[PDB]
């Protein structure tokens, strides 16, 4: 691979390096072989990264992966959008599946979900569009994230 | 025009109706299956058939009048249809004699289960560990030694395996084996004996959802706006013939048939 | 052999532990950490080469900025046994040593195993916690990796101030698992918060937080 | 599936992004508090080239007759040769640049220099050069203090968070760290005088426009 | 759960959502024969009128901003800066 | 077809057009006006001037909310099945 690295005089310069690419993963055991640089070892299995390096590494790797999928077909998406996804999937300390599967509130509306709501003593914060529709109110998103009221000190 | 401050709803707290609160809010004790008159009980003062008037109850409507709740006092307790699976699972965790949770902080993997944050995830895990427990153990290994035992509160008694036989729950004991339906009244008492801690562990809420309320003792009766039928009429007729059977101290099987007739109606209601 | 690929694995692990112990706030000198394969080869030598572990073991004392901020804490005993699998007997001599020194932490570094039967002597002498490590997962210092940002343990004071000014309940912070390799490395206890300082392509520097579950 | 997982995330009036339970997801949105629609690829100069190139570009050494500011770039250009007190100010600025270059070299390890950032300084400057019909063949009436103090003060005003405590104040310092690198590299004294040739008037307008475009770029509470 | 006029840490800028909802709320009232507060120098469209009022800082409404934890800051439309 | 389904709902959320969202997704079901207890939070209010819960035993902590009639029905349906849908004008 080519590697952009600063030179003794300061400019980036291409320093090519030999790299090993493998089929199959054992991060914990490879990481440890002499002659490698274990600070740079990588894998596309963000699960293994989170298990050896921890979620914060798990997070960054998960970003690099979602990023590559998008970049793979030439397209570019601002950082914060994938940053946000990656934080949601990571915020409870492990890797939460997204697509999987997976209020109130209200399509089926499996009475069975309300039964568990009842037995669980579940508290609906009512921020969704849907529970606000059932209640005939404006949802506290965007244009309704605040109240309006009459001023009573303007001349 | 209404005196009351106008507001939007910000929160909805789900919960189970206690029997005390259902009694607390009713506008009429209800118990004779008839709608001259009027208007036993039922339908008072519940009320306002159509129009005029004007309750009671209250004073509008119809169309302004919300509708109000009555209650029926159930001669025996009955399962709530929706909660049998839960009721069964809880029984599979609680010791069926003394009410104590079958595993606790002393157990290796029960500590891991108890830590779980989401109360459905936690209940899952606690049930997974306890459906195995076949004894309410008086004493346990701890660390340490074993040799050294450590004591808990309950109790000694053996646990049943529980099967769902339609609307009844069936027990199976030993260590050939002893079968016995587990009656509603019995589970109602077990549940009542489960601690605030133990039932919170288990995803219940001491204010909004105690497990005993999964067992109905007191039906809320919906007002005319809710039924613009007569299933309640049949629930009543079963309830009647069950009271008029204890009053006659008639044999165990007779009380039980009329008990599961009532179960059948509160269930299919519902 | 190449039990010299083994002196290496042991020496690297000793290094990690010294770094771990250092980043936890204890007084190790950078000169200490940087102990050459050869000086190690000598200071813990037996000839014919070999280990040997028991000699490696060492006490460890908080620093002055440590007890500036976490005044409480205490001192620490790191131990290297010495026999591949650790039964119940050889754990108690450790468990008792810690005890009879009021050591607030013991780290036990083991080679292959402890029995699932000796692991129960662990949560056994409160408040003093006892932690274990496979030398294997000590041979490399994970926190030195490119993708591992700097986790700083917050004092319960800094914690209070954090929750107060974002006006948060504990349950609203992002979480870190008690057994996250980085929590294990800093020795996080349930309820403690880390400040994570990461470099960021949008703002250069961004600090987030995780509370230990 | 993606929509369902994220659907309830919203920016709140304290600049945090939270879900419907109110759990924190990012302490500030995008790690910089900005709206992606006001953000554009801009070059972090500070980061490329040799050291020789960097020194030649940024260094002002009033105490050296060769690396000082040419009297022609500046009205006070000859009153300023030898000015110790002013060299102290110019050494703060250079060190801050050196630090920044080092820092940026950590964040973008491969030396990539173009990164989406708010406020296009280059354009604000070409505007100023046009609006004020900037005579490239005359001394500026900008003093050294105007620039160095001017630019320091402007950073104090790029607000993303407003709370008056040690924690929010740090979060704020972090939020504009990368932008301020860009800013200090564009508004290095020498660069202003020799390359841009701004006048006291044009410069003052560049500053306040950066401030206005900046505040205009902050994400708005209520954004889904 | 109410935070004094002198300790407001939220933005002194009106958001694009605030402006939309304010303009829409006044529009509705103008659209229903509610008294008006400026010289309509030709204007007959409630939203255009509503915009004239905003411009000239004569909309007597207050925005109550809720913090995630339930507390809230009050800013008058008159007060808030309108640059978007 | 002509439709406003899940994906159009999402665009309007992305725009934060909440009034439009309310108006499109609602109904002629018009505001039924009910009274709710401030302590429990059920439609148990006997509302001459004119109102008490029992209770609760409440006479001076009462509100008034407009909700779609279907809502009022679905909440009573819920109550009739021993579930309490408690409505609060608050946050815990
Ligand atoms: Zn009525
Ligand atoms: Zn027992
Ligand atoms: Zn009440």
């Amino acid at each position: 691979y080519d590697r952009k690295v600063p030179s003794p005089t300061g400019e980036y310069v291409k320093e090519p390096e030999w790299v090993l690419e493998t089929d199959g993963v054992n991060l914990s055991e490879v990481m440890t072989v002499p002659g490698i640089d274990p600070t740079r070892i990588y894998t596309n299995s963000f699960i293994d990264i989170m298990e050896v390096l921890g979620i914060e590494a798990g997070r960054a790797a998960l970003y690099k992966e979602v990023y590559n999928v998008i970049a793979s077909d030439g397209s570019y998406v601002n950082y914060r959008h994938m940053a946000l996804l990656v934080d949601v999937m990571t915020t409870q300390g492990g890797l939460t599946s997204v697509t999987r599967h997976g209020m109130r509130c209200s399509f089926e509306e499996t009475v069975e979900i309300l039964f568990e709501a009842g037995a669980s003593a579940e508290l609906d914060d009512c921020r969704g569009v849907s529970e606000n529709v059932i209640l005939g109110q404006m949802a506290p998103i965007g244009t309704g994230a605040f109240d309006v009221m009459i001023d009573e000190e303007s001349l | 025009y209404s005196s009351a401050p106008l507001r939007t709803v910000k929160e909805v707290q789900f919960g189970l109706f206690s029997p005390e609160e259902v009694r607390a809010i009713s506008v009429a004790k209800i118990r004779f299956p008839e709608t001259a008159k009027i208007g036993g009980l039922n339908d008072p003062r519940l009320g306002s058939i159509d129009r005029n008037l004007k309750c009671q109850t209250c004073q509008e409507g119809m169309n302004e009048c919300p509708g109000h709740f009555g209650h029926i006092d159930l001669a025996k307790p009955v399962f709530h249809v929706g909660f049998i699976a839960k009721i069964k699972k809880v029984c599979e965790c609680v010791c069926m004699h003394c009410g104590k949770l079958l595993l606790d902080e002393h157990n290796e993997l029960m500590r891991q289960a108890l830590a779980i944050k989401d109360s459905k995830k936690r209940f899952a895990a606690i049930w997974t560990l306890c459906k195995t427990k076949m004894v309410c153990e008086t004493d346990v290994p701890s660390e340490d030694d074993p040799t050294q035992l450590v004591s808990r509160g309950g109790c000694g008694n053996t646990q049943p395996t529980i099967r769902k036989d339609g609307l009844k729950l069936v027990g199976s004991w030993k260590k050939e084996p002893e079968l016995r339906v587990l009656s509603t009244e019995e589970i109602l008492n077990i549940f009542k004996h489960i601690s605030v801690k133990d039932f919170t562990s288990l995803g219940f809420n001491e204010v909004f959802s105690r497990p005993e309320w999964m067992i109905l003792t007191c039906l809320p009766v919906p007002p005319p706006p809710v039924r613009p039928t007569f299933k309640l009429a049949d629930i009543l007729k079963a309830n009647i013939s069950l009271e008029t059977l204890e009053h006659n101290g008639a044999p165990h099987h007779a009380i039980e048939e009329a008990e599961s007739l009532l179960q059948f109606h509160v269930a299919t209601y519902m | 052999q190449e039990n010299e690929r083994n002196i290496s694995r042991l020496w690297r692990a000793f290094r990690t532990v010294k770094e771990m112990v250092k980043d936890r706030g204890y007084f190790i000198t950078q000169e200490e950490v940087e102990l050459p394969l050869e000086d190690f080869k000598a200071k813990y030598c037996d000839s014919m080469g070999r280990p040997q572990r028991k000699m490696m073991s060492f006490q460890a004392n908080p620093t002055e900025e440590s007890i500036s901020k976490f005044p409480d804490m205490g001192s620490l005993w790191v131990e290297f046994c010495d026999e591949p699998s650790v039964g119940v007997k050889t754990m108690k001599t450790f468990v008792i040593h810690i005890q009879e020194k009021n050591f607030q932490t013991g780290i036990f570094v083991y080679q292959n195993n402890i029995t699932p039967s000796a692991m129960k002597l662990v949560p056994s002498i409160p408040p003093a916690t006892i932690e274990t490590f496979n030398e294997a997962a000590l041979v490399v210092n994970i926190t030195h990796h490119e993708l591992v940002p700097k986790h700083i343990r917050l004092s319960s004071d800094e914690k209070r101030e954090l929750l107060k000014r974002y006006r948060l309940k504990e349950s609203q912070l992002p979480r870190i698992q008690r057994a996250d390799p980085v929590a294990l490395y800093l020795g996080l206890k349930r309820g403690e918060v880390v400040k994570i300082i990461r470099k960021s392509e949008t703002s250069g520097r961004y600090a987030s937080y995780r509370i230990c579950m | 599936r993606l929509v369902k997982a994220l659907e309830d995330i919203m920016v709140h009036y304290d600049n945090t992004t939270r879900n419907s339970l109110g759990n924190v997801i990012q302490f500030i949105y995008g790690e910089d508090g900005m709206d992606a629609a006001h953000i554009e690829k801009q070059s972090l100069d500070t980061i490329g080239g040799s050291d020789a190139a960097f020194e030649k570009r940024y260094r002002v050494d009033l105490l050296n007759t060769d690396h000082t500011l040419d009297p022609s770039l500046l009205e006070s250009g000859s009153e300023i040769l030898g000015d110790l007190k002013l060299q102290v100010l110019l050494d703060e600025e250079y060190k801050q640049l050196v630090k920044d270059r080092k820092f940026l070299r950590e964040v973008f390890v491969d030396g990539e220099a173009n990164w989406p950032l708010p406020v296009n300084i280059r354009r604000i400057i070409q505007n100023a050069q046009q609006t004020f019909h900037i005579d490239h063949t005359k001394p500026s009436d900008l003093t050294i203090k105007d620039i160095v103090l001017g630019v320091k003060d402007l950073q104090e005003n790029l607000l993303v968070l407003r709370g008056k405590n040690e924690i929010i104040q740090n979060a704020q310092r972090d939020a504009v760290t990368l932008f301020c690198c860009l800013l200090r590299s564009r508004l290095a004294t020498r660069r202003v005088l020799q390359e841009y040739r701004l006048t006291k008037q044009a410069f003052d307008w560049v500053l306040s426009n950066i401030e206005a475009q900046f505040l205009r770029s902050v994400v708005h509470p209520g954004e889904m | 759960k109410a935070i004094p006029k002198d300790q407001r840490a939220t933005t002194p800028y009106m958001t694009k959502y605030e402006r939309a909802r304010i303009l829409g709320t006044r529009a509705l009232q103008i659209s229903m024969n509610a008294p008006v507060f400026v010289d309509l120098e030709g204007e007959t469209d409630p939203l255009r009128i509503a915009m004239k009022e905003l411009a000239e800082k004569k909309i007597p409404l207050v925005i109550r901003r809720y913090l995630p934890d339930g507390s809230f800051e009050d800013w008058s439309v008159e007060e808030l800066i309108v640059d978007l | 077809g002509l439709r406003f389904g899940e994906m159009e709902r999402d665009c309007m959320i992305a725009h934060g057009a909440a009034s439009f969202l309310k108006e499109r997704l609602m109904e002629a079901s018009d505001a039924f006006r009910v009274h709710i207890c401030g302590i429990c939070g059920l439609m148990t209010v006997i509302a001459h001037n004119q109102f008490e819960c029992k209770g609760c035993d409440n006479k001076i902590d009462i509100y008034q909310i407009h909700i779609p009639y279907a809502a009022k029905l679905l909440f009573q349906e819920l109550m009739a099945m021993n579930i309490t849908p408690r409505l609060y004008t608050d946050r815990s």
